[PDB]
């Protein structure tokens, strides 16, 4: 109707007031019988598109309204004016530093991004070097290694991830048991210990083709680590096909570390750390880079598979911003209910 | 074990025996009698359970006992019958040590590997183990037949 | 409020002005009528889908 | 690729961990070439003594195909 | 590791035949023996520390050790060796209630010698703070599950040494 | 947008000098062809519907984008996909005659990824589609002429793929 | 293809492609006339291949369209033509592709919980490939049935 | 990703039929092109720093980005400028061996615009680098290898833009 | 790894020189060679896994070693030893293709032979196993390459001894 | 080698070689003559082309000769040389190998940090090649001058 983006977000705002009240009609006779529509238009005009040299362009609505003159407008359902409105006035969100589109959906598996051309719904916010995102810990939340730095190796009992380790004796260590011993007890503890490494390289269970046999009697046999079979598990093929050549390289970083940290990205110091060995080295310099970083030897041991230690605010979110799983003094009032006096009066 | 199964569990969680576990190992050992019994029982009656649910399963799946088939002949349903008496022998090892892991590690590790490398089809050998429990659920009594049926079943679940 | 200088309006690819006069011949009637269908629409559907 | 076996043993220092740590205390190890620079920089700064390492894999003096 | 009923399905294994008569009365003398293991085991499971401490304090205290220049002089070192103590009691009541040493032999004496060459810890000490605990639980429990553990705990003597 | 004479003059007064050697070269070279390129517009204008028909009946007819399931298979898919192959044959016209893509950059290959992603249109049926367009242009306006808007027509298959 | 796996790796070492993978790159793009060639010849024949592997395969294993069996019956044996056509126009495209990723994009991965969800005999699908690669390789001329019958190769080393 | 041949093998497994003359013509298309785009890479390999040098030479030293202020001040901004330059120019490539720009959106432009919206990357600023990039490329690669390397790098600033 | 190749490479950079031609004529030998070791490692890829069946089939089944009492008793024992053979074979056909043992030295020949005299794996009883493989291998692939491949396999077989 | 790098790959997938991969050994032990014809004409013609490429860079860059310079005096455009020297024996290694590991194995990792040490310019040690690859494609016949100048250029791009 205008040939223009809405312009602030006051505007926004007695706009969404006038289609709340009244619907489509009172939003296209709020409009038209307007002093804008009867400045710019007239009474006889057809509308037109007051872009870049129509008119000045103002300063505050820039790149929405140039995504809104593109014909690929009704594509994108986000609403995109009104959210930048508020987020000028907001500090910097819950987001990946290199855009919403980089954050993973926070599930068991799968590196599930947002695309910027299918449905439209990127949300770029200027985040300079030095910008931590806030986490949320899996565990107890004193053991947040930002106010708690010490309490990196500290497991979550109850409250996070389950933790597996080497606890357990390999089968065949030493020779005490001198051959025979058709009942050896441990051996289903370090194969489920492989099946669980397995499962946080790869977030699900894989095929029978696609185990790394060599690592794995290589791991029974005490050859190698549980942080050598991680960066083995890592640095083998299926990963590259899975989760690094079909992505985005920013993405795919993130996602490792996700899964080889089981924490997203503090900013731009790790980001363009690990984005600076991707471009200079490559893929397997990344993922030994990762493995022997020192926040790794720190959370996780030689014997200790990763675990999910940190979300972001929107996956959990998800995970318990649900109907089920929410508790009932989450964000609501909770009242005490009592039997009434009456009732109490009325037992005998 | 499920002796060993608590020790096991205990150092994972690295602590002592809980009061819990202790009584569970309190009930299996006035248990053990019932739990005896049935190992007994079932290797005294061992021979025909195996006969009559290998007969079962062939009439069941007589695919596997035709020519061009994994078990055709005379020598390949003598062994047929014979890895059927092992996990006969299995499962009265499991129902008398009270818990699965040794079935799990003695027999069931690597079977998937082994019937590939044999030809040997696994959901045959689960329908195989399964006209066992139904025999030996038969030849059973119900409450027995019920705790026997764990196992039974664990060995059908990790077969397929 | 905002300013623009007259050089900036001179060379950026000005919008063809579409006003219905009541005496206008059918051709630009129609002309009127489809720049109308596009502004609303984004899209000519009455030459896409009638 | 030529490969490490080495053995060492690292101590505890900020922790009394209550676990069984007899296997990441005292191991004996396989670690690639190129990472053996910085596996026994992370457990050398991490305090442990190392008593022993050789050439598992490989021989001393290959100009060409060690890989 | 391997029990008494995992040890009678090793030997029905090798031979590869199923329960015999005498596998069965092993198995019936376990289960007579399993009722004092578990009260012997829920005793040292519910006064573990205070084993240690008179332990401890038979053998270790007012020593070289704790004096400077000894072992134990570091607090660490000390909470090290009462969290060693814990864990050989710990193992203990474990190879107790199964009946074996193999969860000994896999275990804790794996690498625990050589370790302790490694690392200076006097093995004459605590082999005597071992025969502390084997004197302090054999009070505590009494001869008859004693005997048993006197068996393991110097077992573990026999290992170390 | 801009064309071959715009990114001439502005190349050139980017430098600062005037147009010293290979500039009269792409200006003559694009005057000498725009009389044959305005002679192809003319042609693909006055035929404009029956290259499309014959694509369409070439590439995507009696196939699976057609039968339902497909992404053509309404009518208002139908027509709707009959403008897009217009909107592609117009558009190559006028870069083709501007003899630059920026037009194709500015007004088409601007939203033509996401609005088709978010559509669900298949990108290699849109690839065929214009594929059989530009064969269709070539056998019907000439091999030069056909060479002409295919390059343009394959820069818009680019941009899809 | 040879030319994805030649750039995935390049990708992975964060390099530009080598000379050895341009020279492969190369030689595949001269040599790959002799692939259209096979795979021209593959799918005009492509129910003849078929035709008598599926022949043979009943021949030499009737306990697959026994009673009991898993491809018992018309509709049931119809489906065993149906992935045999669909193996048949995988190794067309792994011919023509010169690698083969295609193939084990498609057809190879998860084939194993695939056909153990449907009850089917892996090493029997294994030995009806094998019957097409022998069919082929009698259709074909010698030096382009030796070289197509690397990718049925890869296909048998996968399935059995 | 996919290249050309996997294009078509997987067209023609979506529609789930054998491979027609069309597709062996489609096939036979890029088996003559395949020489020229691997001498190309072989060209690009070889002059892969010194395209890049002679581009930001030919574009943005001794201007507003190099100057104080500019987004490439500083060291590390220039750095990660060529950084950037080398991934163009090294996803460009890939997308000339393939003969498909398929790569360039599972890599390259799937977040990339945001990437750069959110660091402050001046979009226009890069869009001349990569006509630099293009210029310096179609200089020492030829004529038709020219073109394919400026089609995909044109499609690289489409999506930039 | 060391082949033939990478060893006439190292051969001339542990003196410095250039290819001489006693350097040159080993290198035609592995030249002449090669087609026929492409050739026997097809039919080894082809019957890779139904060799390992045979073999085990007609060495090793149904006897002592299998039965109970046995080492390849257990299914996870007998798992272990045809993913053993399968590893041998496939290395040894490694070695074929290679021209030289160094893989084996260096893959397979680490630190086995205590491996196996610390679990009591029976060497007499691999010995067999490998020799029939190499009967099969020799029957399969032919005279002159199965005693080529053998070559490899009973060096192998005598490193493992 | 090119055996190496296929014989490593197939090792890292855990699996045989793949159908490319041998049709890749199979041509290049073929064409391993006309590799060879290449070497002994390298070999046979060294002298010339290191003294002609030192020539021409010494005159297209005085500042290494000029005093001050990286290379001033005698012994030290001769040390020059006999870096150039080292550079087209492994050149000829990757002609004989078919694959450029040889190169990387020997002379291309840590050569950057190489020369920064040691205060030479690599991209003027890159030219000292580009002079190398034109007078060895000038001396020599051009079809097999591409096949030496992929890996002449390939060296370039790595110096570069
Ligand atoms: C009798 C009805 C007349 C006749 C028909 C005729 N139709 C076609 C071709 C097509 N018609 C459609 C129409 C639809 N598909 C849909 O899904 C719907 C909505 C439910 C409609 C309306 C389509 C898609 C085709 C193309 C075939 C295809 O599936 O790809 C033809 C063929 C013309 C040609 O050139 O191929 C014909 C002959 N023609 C008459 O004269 C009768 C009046
Ligand atoms: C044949 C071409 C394929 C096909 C197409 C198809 N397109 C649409 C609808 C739209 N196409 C566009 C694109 C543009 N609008 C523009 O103004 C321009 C530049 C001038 C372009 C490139 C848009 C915006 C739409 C949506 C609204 C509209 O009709 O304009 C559809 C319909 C989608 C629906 O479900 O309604 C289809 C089906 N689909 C195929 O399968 C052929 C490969
Ligand atoms: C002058 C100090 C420097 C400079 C300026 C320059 N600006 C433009 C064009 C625009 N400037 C704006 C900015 C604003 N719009 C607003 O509404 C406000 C706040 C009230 C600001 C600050 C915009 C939107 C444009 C584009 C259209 C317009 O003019 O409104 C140009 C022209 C670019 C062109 O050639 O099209 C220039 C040159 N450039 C310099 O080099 C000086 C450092
Ligand atoms: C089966 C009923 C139907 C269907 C399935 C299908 N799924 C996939 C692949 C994936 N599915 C998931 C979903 C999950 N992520 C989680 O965290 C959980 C719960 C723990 C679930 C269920 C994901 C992430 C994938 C991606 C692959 C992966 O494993 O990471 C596919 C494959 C699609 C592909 O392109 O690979 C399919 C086909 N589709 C149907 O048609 C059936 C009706
Ligand atoms: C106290 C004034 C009120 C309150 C607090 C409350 N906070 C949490 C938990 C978290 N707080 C943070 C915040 C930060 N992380 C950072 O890195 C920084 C900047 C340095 C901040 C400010 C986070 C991340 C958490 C999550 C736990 C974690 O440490 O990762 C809780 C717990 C929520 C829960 O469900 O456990 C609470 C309750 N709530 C009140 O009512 C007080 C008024
Ligand atoms: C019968 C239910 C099915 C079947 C049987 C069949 N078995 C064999 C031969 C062997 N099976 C095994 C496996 C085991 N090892 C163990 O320790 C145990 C018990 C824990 C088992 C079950 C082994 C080792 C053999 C070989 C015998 C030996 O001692 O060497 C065959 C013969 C295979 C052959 O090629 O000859 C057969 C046919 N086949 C079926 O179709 C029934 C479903
Ligand atoms: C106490 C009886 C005597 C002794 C103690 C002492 N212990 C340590 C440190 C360690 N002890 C172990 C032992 C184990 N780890 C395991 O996981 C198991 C089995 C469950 C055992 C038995 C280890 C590994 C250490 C190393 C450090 C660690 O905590 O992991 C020390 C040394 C502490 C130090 O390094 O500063 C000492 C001194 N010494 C005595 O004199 C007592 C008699
Ligand atoms: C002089 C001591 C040496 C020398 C210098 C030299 N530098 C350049 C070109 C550039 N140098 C920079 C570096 C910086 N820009 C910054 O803003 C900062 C930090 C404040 C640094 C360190 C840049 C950006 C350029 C590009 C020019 C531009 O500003 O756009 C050259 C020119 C090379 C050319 O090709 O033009 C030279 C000659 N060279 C020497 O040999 C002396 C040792
Ligand atoms: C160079 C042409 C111009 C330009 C570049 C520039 N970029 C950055 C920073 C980043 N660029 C990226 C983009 C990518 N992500 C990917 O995954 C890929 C390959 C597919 C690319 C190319 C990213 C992630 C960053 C952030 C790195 C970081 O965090 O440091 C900068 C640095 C800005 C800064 O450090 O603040 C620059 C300068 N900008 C220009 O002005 C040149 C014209
Ligand atoms: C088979 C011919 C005979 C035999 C074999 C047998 N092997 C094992 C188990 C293992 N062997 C190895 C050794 C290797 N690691 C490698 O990477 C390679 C190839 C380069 C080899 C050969 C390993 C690691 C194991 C697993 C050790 C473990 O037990 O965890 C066994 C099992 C021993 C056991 O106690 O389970 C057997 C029986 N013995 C025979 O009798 C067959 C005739």
């Amino acid at each position: 109707i205008l040939g223009r983006g809405p312009s602030s977000r006051e505007e926004v705002q007695k706009y969404f007031s006038i289609v709340s009240s009244g619907g489509l009609p009172a939003l296209v006779d709020a409009l038209v019988d307007s002093q804008e529509y009867a400045d710019y238009f007239g009474e006889e005009t057809v509308p037109y598109l007051r872009g870049l040299g129509v008119e000045a362009q103002e300063c505050r609505n820039w790149g929405m309204q140039q995504d809104l003159f593109s014909y690929s407008a009704p594509f994108r359902k986000v609403p995109q004016f009104i959210t930048t409105f508020a987020q000028y006035d907001r500090p910097l969100p819950d987001q990946h530093v290199y855009g919403s589109g980089n954050d993973p959906l926070e599930i068991q598996f799968g590196a599930i991004f947002p695309k910027e051309t299918r449905n439209p719904s990127k949300r770029p916010a200027p985040f300079n070097k030095d910008t931590k995102r806030i986490l949320i810990h899996r565990g107890p939340a004193v053991n947040n290694q930002v106010g708690n730095p010490s309490a990196v190796g500290e497991f979550p009992g109850s409250l996070g991830a389950k933790v597996f380790r080497l606890n357990g004796g390999l089968p065949g260590a030493k020779v005490g048991k001198n051959t025979g011993t058709s009942v050896k007890f441990g051996e289903s503890s370090t194969q489920a210990l492989i099946r669980a490494a397995y499962r946080q390289v790869f977030g699900r269970d894989l095929y029978e083709g696609q185990r790394l046999s060599v690592a794995e009697i290589q791991l029974e046999n005490g050859d190698i680590s549980v942080r050598e079979f991680i960066k083995r598990l890592a640095k083998s093929e299926l990963f590259l096909k899975l989760y690094w050549a079909p992505h985005y390289v920013c993405k795919a970083i993130e996602y490792m570390h996700r899964r080889l940290l089981g924490r997203p990205t503090y900013g731009r110091q790790e980001m363009n750390q690990y984005f600076d060995i991707a471009s200079k080295q490559g893929f397997y310099a990344v993922v030994e880079a990762m493995i022997d970083s020192k926040e790794y030897s720190d959370a996780f041991g030689e014997d200790t598979v990763p675990y999910e230690r940190y979300l972001t605010p929107g996956g959990l979110q998800m995970r318990s911003a649900r109907v089920g799983s929410l508790r009932e003094d989450i964000g609501q009032r909770v009242d005490k209910e009592v039997t009434p006096r009456f009732v109490e009066l009325g037992q005998v | 074990s499920i002796v060993t199964k608590s020790i096991v569990n205990a150092d994972a969680e690295a602590r002592y025996l809980s009061p819990g576990e202790l009584d569970r190992i309190k009930a299996f050992v006035t248990g053990g009698a019932a739990r005896l019994r049935i190992a007994e029982t079932l290797t005294g009656s061992r021979e025909t359970i195996v006969k009559q649910a290998g007969d079962r399963l062939f009439q069941k799946r007589p695919d596997i006992v035709s020519p061009g088939g994994n078990a055709y002949g005379e020598e390949m349903t003598a062994t047929c019958l014979r890895d059927m008496d092992y996990y006969l022998r299995l499962v009265t090892y499991g129902v008398v040590s009270g818990d699965v892991t040794p079935i799990e590690e003695i027999g069931l590790v690597g079977v998937r590997e082994m019937y590939r490398s044999l030809g040997t089809p696994i959901e045959a050998v689960a329908q195989s183990v399964r006209e066992m429990k139904e025999v030996a659920s038969g030849l059973m009594s119900s409450d027995d037949a019920a705790e026997a049926s764990a196992y039974f079943d664990f060995v059908i679940g990790k077969m397929s | 409020g905002l300013e623009l200088p007259q050089s900036y309006f001179n060379a950026a690819a000005k919008r063809q002005k579409y006003a219905m006069k009541p005496g206008l011949s059918a051709l630009e009637k129609n002309a009127v009528i489809k720049a109308a269908y596009r502004q609303i629409f984004e899209r000519d559907i009455t030459k896409a889908y009638s | 690729m030529r490969m490490f076996r080495i053995t060492a043993c690292v101590p505890s220092q900020t922790r009394i961990r209550t676990q069984r740590e007899l296997q990441n205390t005292y191991f004996t190890k396989l670690v690639p070439y190129d990472n053996w620079f910085r596996e026994q920089q992370r457990i050398m700064k991490m305090g442990g003594k190392i008593v022993k390492v050789e050439l598992a894999t490989g021989r001393p003096g290959t100009n060409a195909g060690l890989a | 590791m391997q029990d008494a009923i995992t040890a009678v399905i090793n030997s029905a294994d090798v031979q590869g035949k199923y329960l015999d008569g005498a596998a069965m009365d092993k198995l019936k003398s376990y289960f007579a023996s399993g009722e004092l293991r578990v009260r012997a085991a829920s005793v040292i499971s519910a006064n573990a520390a205070t084993i240690v401490k008179e332990a401890v304090a038979k053998s270790l205290l007012y020593s070289d050790v704790t004096r400077p220049g000894g072992n134990m002089y570091t607090t660490r070192r000390y909470a090290a060796c009462i969290r060693d103590l814990d864990y050989y009691l710990r193992y203990a009541t474990y190879a107790m209630l199964a009946g074996d040493a193999s969860i000994l032999d896999e275990r804790v004496l794996n690498g625990l010698k050589e370790t302790y060459n490694s690392l200076g810890v006097p093995i004459s000490s605590t082999v005597q703070a071992i025969q502390a605990i084997k004197e302090v639980t054999a009070s505590l429990v009494g001869a008859d599950a004693g005997k048993e553990m006197g068996v393991y705990l110097d077992y573990i003597c026999s290992g170390l040494s």
